[PDB]
């Protein structure tokens, strides 16, 4: 299986604009984003007893013969580097490692084995 | 409450700038601060009040009128010796009251609502009277509010056709005058019950004949049909009638009311709980105006005003009262008159969805869609507010450059978000201001300043066409 | 509540009420009868759709035959023309004058 | 397809044809409540030495 | 091999003890189950236990994992489990290794182990092997399913030997096998005339493979 | 009888047509049996078959939207998955999706999707054509 | 007594198809070639040969008590101190009328008259049922010569 | 565990059974637990109970 | 091995499992072969 | 013989526009003809004669 | 009998009410049986039950303090732990704590805590409602 490595940043000090078209708006809340991210990609699902299946998409990007990456999370690290006077964070840096996932039934169909069979 | 001894006590429980509705109708209390708006029967105070929640609504305006036409049947199955083996109950209503603001506020907030304005036009009464003059006075008062962007009349279906048309014409006229508002309408259905299969064809034929102004139709939209939801009725305990049936026989009326089964008066608590549940399982019928503005607010707060508010499932809904077919929808969103009506339909495995996004000018090349009209309203108002700090300045080039820079910055922010088409900003908009281009010497001498703006907006897609091709190898 | 947990055989139904068995029998008979002209048996073929819908309806029919006999023979409480016309009671059959 | 439909339908008719027996049992065993008769064991003589 | 209509592939198991489900009351590390022809079924269970600060073994002192109790093990995919093993706990052991890890180990055997704990003496006159085998089994309150033989013997003698050994000797001399499970013992000829259940292909399904011929046998 | 392309199979046409002078129902074969297959697959939603909850394709879930890149990639993923699971007899080459251009107002509301495919010269283990699949396997 | 249910109710099978066939209550858009409308009408006509058999099967369950009834067949209503039966219930096979969308264009006014059993079959099966009901009291007409 | 679901417009019994158990084949059992005479036409305010499965099969 | 009862039982859950298996097939082959004439 | 038949040329497809009934579909078949023959009664024509 | 929401259970109300004309004691059910539950849990200290030393919640240990961040986090931890251990039938969404605003002198002395919860549509293995828990387990 293929491996994927990604790094990104959350910033809430009020200098990065929000891409919604309103004038005077900047990003100012890190904790909410960390919370929704961890709930979506990391925690256990109460009905399946395991984490969720993920698909990664970036507009018109193509990995190959497909337009998305089907995966599971295997590694994550967060660094908090800037704090408010009440203790709430102002900047977080995240590093993640994903691995490729594809079902049995579909795998044997992708290998369209042609033989004297 | 009052607290003297230190400790822990338990008590009962006490923004989208582009989607702010005004709901005009009759309420229960209307008590704000130390003034009672209903003190004098012929001198009422008409004043918009800003509300953020159901609790804040209830603090000023209260709850709904008690119903008096509810019946409950208890079905007993017994043994061959008269011993009881099982007991069931079920409920029915004969004629609901035409006062529905509280239920409308519940349905509105359940679907993603936010801050709104309430205008009371009088108290709710047991007579069930709705009058045109009170509603028009409420509209004339809401004209004062500035923050409003949407006009809703939840009770308008109780009017006759001429009064309905008069009210809708007044609303469209003031949206055309103020240039920042939009009207949402419901279609009137016949009162024959059970509804015939082709009611909606006659209903739309009746709608198409109303005398609406031809030049203001782009400022409103119409939806259909009514919706069956899960909210509970309010009732007076001693007014509920109780019937019984045994082993599937005919029903007979007993001599106690629901009040005679209350343990507080010496009744049976088990049968009382059974009757309460039977009443709470009745479905309640609403017009689909509140749910739609709630969906407008949610959609603008997640995608933007340029996204069409359709193809999303509705909350707290059991079903639509009518089922609309393909042959019938064929004549609803495209019609020689242009007065399109937006359908609400159910799909297998999907639920109940809004299916259509056209205005009452559905054949117009520019104002066909709801989202384009609302985007233009938003952009014009924001540019106006940005321009206001330049009034009373000298009328010369040193001001024209500042105004131009401000407008271009706003439009660039709009281009990055994906509301405007084009690969480069120069393909999305233009702004122009200057002597012998937009102004003459006389306008400059008279104190006038003129700016020309052009914009390219994205549009939604209704149809998908598949085509297959084949290569030989 | 009589049933607190269920299984493939709790409530129990006769073994002929199985969608897959009915479907397999239908397909085998179709191939035996017309297998020389109609050869396509994939899921897009309308014939398989019609077969599956029919097997589902037959399962409904077989379901309605396992209701208790006391319920299959019940009289209509709302029909005033309903009378007892099948049975005699012990007082009318087992008795005899001294 | 019609021939195959009849072949698949047959077992449900076989099931419906138990109603005469179920009717007779309902009459004799539930409306009249008459029970059946038990068995009786047999005996032998043996000699010892 | 993976059951059809499995929406998730999370593997689950269940361990009952005297009818009570005790899966989530302890920390379970490993489970192994063996079902072999002509042998008694076996199971082994490894749990985590022991704490030096408390100076005790808490699950050892409980009343769910002591010798003599009925154990039932089921397993499957995605919450749909099938019965695999039913037996009794025989052995109960503790272990603390060099690096400080501590565990509790349980050893369970089928009910047929009741047949292997003594020596007996018997006569049989004018019977067949199937009748002697059925009688010896039934004396231990187990269900017997014995295919009949055709040779009638004037006499059979069980001389100072165990029931299990006598049964296996007489079964092998008639070309039959013994399968024991679920309070039932079946003696019959090998089933080599049926239809295949699955197909196992090298390069498709297999993780490991060994095979051998030997001409001298 | 063994004709050409027999391994591709014959079946009922869509929609069903009945002739009365010729007392028969219309049957298609080879490449027509494949094209019509596609018309079914992409016009059925996922929950509409009685015991087959996985058969279908939810395209109407993408109506009332502008054609952004994130919409085109979703359309492509849906179509590719449906064809991979339920069309073993063809090979898919590319998907072309366009919005716009007729009146330049009516043209704005429609989306056009082109499907390019070829037919494989070998059989497939997932093709239920009789009597080959009794031996070709699954 | 038991519990009374409507055992004769039949839910039309045309409701169990995906809507792309046009057979369901949704129908087709009016902007289609006439051929597709003809095609939908033909398929609706085709499925009645199966709906009729399912409806007849259930009609045989609703009417069990009319196979074992002792009632006397009368053609002219009268009081004779016996329980009597009118022409609508003098059957050993029972049937239902179908209901699906656009039935009025495919199955016109009344079609059930062709489904009635021949009088000879009625006489034979009624005679055998009366014989079986008499046999439960250990008596039969075959033992009395002057009675036949 | 035990589940409870309300019937809304567009629901059918085999699809609900699939969405809870992962297998439509259990539908005939569910109809018996809730006393459904005709299970191919459901009403739109019915609350259905879905019992757990037996611990070992 | 050709038998299932000659397989090594696995008791750990946190991680050299393919060396305790090669050093078991070697001993059993040195020990079985020691019994033939 | 009671079910209507329609084609594309029978628009607006009212029952007076139909192209006959469905009986011709069953006219040239051999099993249906044998089944039709084996259900005739001679007593009918004997009585009429 | 099997009604709706039977799996949520019925019980005694709080505080106990006795009626004399109807010779019975008041009983609550479903959602009222849950709300009243909460009122008990957060009004009992940890040592007040006779053989249950772990049941309760020590909120009054935070009186006579200003609402600093380190106080709000402690309130939240206490409430979350109590609800996690003793309310299996609900899901807790968020806790809102505010001090201040009525007289702006009386308002300064009070603290307000809002509890937002929802009701889970499934049963739970830790719910002692009869007779389901004899089979649903622990």
């Amino acid at each position: 299986p293929e491996e994927l490595k990604l790094d990104f940043t959350f910033d809430g000090t009020g200098v990065v604009p929000v891409n919604n078209g309103k004038p005077g708006e900047f990003h100012q809340d890190v904790a909410d984003q960390v919370r929704v991210f961890l709930d979506l990609v990391y925690s256990m699902n109460s009905e399946t007893h395991k984490p969720n299946f993920l698909r990664l998409i970036w507009g018109d990007f193509s990995f190959g013969e497909k337009n998305g990456f089907d995966c599971l999370l295997t590694d994550l690290q967060i660094n908090y580097t800037l704090f408010d006077q009440t203790g709430k964070p102002l900047r977080a840096k995240l590093s993640t490692t994903f691995t490729s996932y594809v079902e049995q039934n579909r795998r044997v169909r992708e290998e369209g084995k042609q033989s004297p069979d | 409450s009052t607290y003297k001894t230190p400790g822990v006590y338990i008590e009962e429980i006490s923004q989208v700038e582009t989607a702010i509705p005004a709901f005009i109708g009759y309420t229960q209390i209307a008590k704000v601060g130390v003034e009672n708006f209903h003190t004098d029967a012929d001198n009422l105070i008409l004043r918009p009040v800003r509300i953020t929640s159901l609790l804040e609504y209830e603090q000023f305006f209260g709850k709904a009128i008690n119903e008096t036409t509810i019946q409950v049947v208890i079905q007993d199955t017994t043994d061959s010796r008269g011993n009881l083996t099982e007991r069931k109950a079920s409920a029915r209503i004969t004629s609901p009251s035409p006062h529905n603001l509280y239920y409308s506020m519940q349905a509105y907030f359940a679907n993603g609502g936010g801050p709104c304005y309430i205008v009371s036009v009088g108290p709710m009464s047991n007579t069930g009277t709705i009058q045109l003059e009170a509603l028009q006075n409420g509209l004339a008062e809401v004209a004062k509010e500035d923050e409003v962007t949407l006009l809703v009349f939840p009770e308008s279906q109780s009017l006759s056709d001429e009064n309905y048309a008069a009210l809708m014409s007044a609303a469209l006229e003031q949206c055309a005058n103020l240039q920042d508002r939009f009207t949402v309408m419901d279609l009137k259905l016949p009162a024959t019950r059970p509804i015939p299969a082709n009611a909606i064809v006659g209903a739309s034929n009746a709608f198409r004949d109303l005398s609406l102004p031809q030049d203001n139709l782009k400022y409103g939209a119409c939806y259909a049909p009514d919706i069956e939801t899960i909210f509970n009725y309010f009732y007076q305990e001693d007014a509920v009638t109780i019937f019984r049936s045994v082993n599937g026989g005919a029903e007979e009326q007993d001599t106690l009311t629901m009040a005679g089964y209350n343990p507080a008066n010496g009744g049976d608590g088990i049968q009382y709980a059974l009757i309460e549940s039977a009443i709470d399982q009745l479905p309640l019928i609403l017009p689909p105006s509140p749910l739609v503005v709630g969906q407008y607010a949610r959609t603008d707060n997640t995608r933007g005003v340029w996204k069409a508010p359709a193809n999303v499932a509705l909350s707290s809904v059991i079903k639509p009262v009518l089922k609309i077919t393909n042959e019938q929808q064929n004549n609803l969103n495209v019609h020689p008159t242009g007065k399109s009506i937006n359908a609400i339909r159910a799909f297998t495995g999907k639920g109940t969805l809004i299916w259509g996004a056209r205005t009452l000018a559905g054949n117009d090349n520019e104002w066909r869609y709801v989202s384009v009209r609302r985007f233009f309203n938003m952009a014009e108002e924001s540019i106006k507010k940005g321009s206001e700090p330049f009034v009373f300045e000298p009328n010369d080039a040193n001001t024209w450059t500042k105004v131009k820079a401000m407008i271009e910055n706003f439009l660039t922010l709009q281009w990055r978000a994906g509301a405007l088409a084009g690969a480069k900003p120069e393909q999305a908009f233009y702004v122009k201001i200057g002597l012998n281009e937009t102004m003459t010497a006389l306008d400059i001498l008279e104190g006038r300043m003129i700016v020309e703006i052009g914009m390219a907006v994205v549009r939604p897609a209704e149809f998908i066409i598949l085509k297959f091709s084949h290569k030989m190898q | 509540p009589e049933y607190l947990s269920i299984s493939k055989q709790k409530p129990d139904f006769p073994p002929y009420l199985n969608f897959q068995t009915l479907r397999d029998i239908g397909i085998t008979h179709l191939q035996a009868l017309s297998g020389k002209i109609w050869t396509d048996y994939n899921l897009h073929d309308p014939g398989v759709t019609i077969l599956e819908v029919l097997c589902y309806a037959i399962t409904d029919l077989g379901y309605r035959n396992n209701l208790d006999i006391a319920d299959l023979l019940a009289l209509n409480p709302q029909d005033g023309n309903s009378r007892e016309n099948n049975f005699f009671t012990p007082d009318a059959v087992l008795t005899c004058n001294p | 397809l019609y021939f195959a439909f009849l072949e698949v339908l047959q077992p449900a008719r076989d099931d419906l044809n138990r109603l005469t027996q179920r009717h007779l049992d309902f009459f004799y065993r539930q409306v009249l409540l008459l029970p059946d008769r038990p068995a009786q064991a047999d005996q032998v003589h043996l000699l010892f030495e | 091999i993976i059951p059809r209509n499995s929406l998730y592939d999370v593997a689950t198991f269940k361990l009952l003890s005297d009818g009570k489900d005790i899966t989530n009351d302890y920390t379970v590390l490993s489970i192994t189950v063996n079902q072999i022809v002509n042998r008694v079924p076996t199971a082994r269970i490894i749990l985590r236990d022991g704490a030096a600060a408390d100076e005790t073994f808490a699950a050892s002192e409980g009343a769910d994992l002591v010798p003599g109790q009925e154990v039932e093990i089921a397993a499957g995919y995605d919450g749909s489990d099938q019965k695999i093993f039913q037996g009794l706990i025989v052995k109960h052991a503790l272990k603390v290794t060099a690096n400080g890890d501590s565990m509790l180990m349980l050893d369970c055997r089928g009910l047929a182990t009741k047949l292997t704990v003594g020596r007996h003496n018997r006569y049989f006159v004018d019977t067949k092997d199937s009748d002697a085998i059925a009688e010896i089994i039934a004396q231990h309150s187990l269900s017997a399913d014995v295919a009949a033989t055709q040779v009638q013997h004037p006499e059979i003698v069980q001389y100072y030997a165990t029931d299990w050994d006598f049964i296996l000797s007489r079964a092998e001399m008639n070309g039959q096998i013994v399968v024991a499970q679920d309070e039932k013992i079946k003696v019959k000829a090998p089933n080599t005339s049926g239809a295949p259940q699955i197909t196992l292909t090298y390069g498709v399904n297999l993780l490991e493979l060994e095979a051998a011929m030997d001409a001298r046998h | 009888d063994d004709e050409s392309n027999a391994y591709l199979g014959t079946g009922w046409g869509f929609p069903p047509t009945f002739e009365k002078k010729a007392r028969s129902v219309r049957l298609v074969s080879a490449e027509d049996d494949i094209r019509e297959s596609l018309q079914i697959l992409l016009s059925t939603n996922l929950g509409e078959r009685v015991m087959q909850p996985n058969y279908g394709c939810n395209l109407q879930d993408l109506l009332f939207e502008s054609l952004s890149p994130t919409v085109a990639s979703n359309i492509k993923e849906l179509v590719r998955t449906a064809i991979l699971y339920y069309e073993p007899r063809i090979r898919l080459n590319k998907l072309d999706i366009q919005q716009g251009i007729v009146n330049e107002a009516d043209a704005q509301g429609l989306i056009q999707i082109i499907v390019d495919c070829t037919i494989i010269s070998t059989n497939s283990r997932f093709n239920f054509v009789y009597p080959f699949y009794l031996q070709e396997g699954s | 007594k038991g519990s009374y249910y409507d055992l004769a109710d039949h839910y039309s099978i045309h409701h169990d198809f995906p809507t792309t066939y046009g057979i369901s209550e949704d129908g087709l858009p009016p902007t289609v070639p006439a051929l597709r409308k003809a095609q939908a009408l033909q398929l609706k006509a085709y499925l009645v040969f199966f709906d009729q058999l399912l409806a007849s099967y259930l009609a045989q369950l609703s009417h069990i008590r009319d196979l074992f009834s002792w009632e006397v067949d009368v053609t002219q209503p009268q009081q004779n101190d016996y329980a009597t039966r009118l022409q609508e219930k003098q059957r050993t096979y029972f049937t239902q009328k179908l209901d699906f969308p656009e039935i009025e264009k495919i199955i016109p006014d009344n079609y059930l008259d062709v489904l009635d059993e021949a009088p000879e079959t009625y006489r034979d099966r009624r005679n055998r049922f009366l014989d079986h009901l008499l046999a439960r009291f250990s008596e039969s007409f075959s033992d009395y010569v002057l009675l036949n | 565990v035990t589940h409870q679901r309300k019937v809304k417009a567009g629901d059918t019994l085999p699809l609900m059974t699939h969405r809870i158990y992962g297998d439509p084949a259990y539908y005939l059992q569910i109809a018996k637990v809730n006393g459904l005479i005709n299970f191919r036409k459901l009403a739109t305010n019915t609350d259905l109970r879905f019992p757990p499965l037996e611990k070992t099969q | 091995p050709l038998e299932i009862r000659e397989l090594v039982i696995k008791a750990s859950v946190n991680e050299q499992s393919a060396i305790i298996a090669a050093c078991v097939e070697q001993v059993l082959a040195i020990l079985q072969e020691k019994s033939e004439r | 013989a009671k079910v209507m038949y329609y084609r594309a040329e029978n628009q607006p497809w009212s029952p007076s526009d139909a192209d006959g009934n469905w009986q011709n579909f069953f006219e040239g078949n051999t099993p249906i003809q044998i089944a039709l023959i084996s259900k005739v009664s001679p007593q009918v024509v004997k009585d009429i004669y």
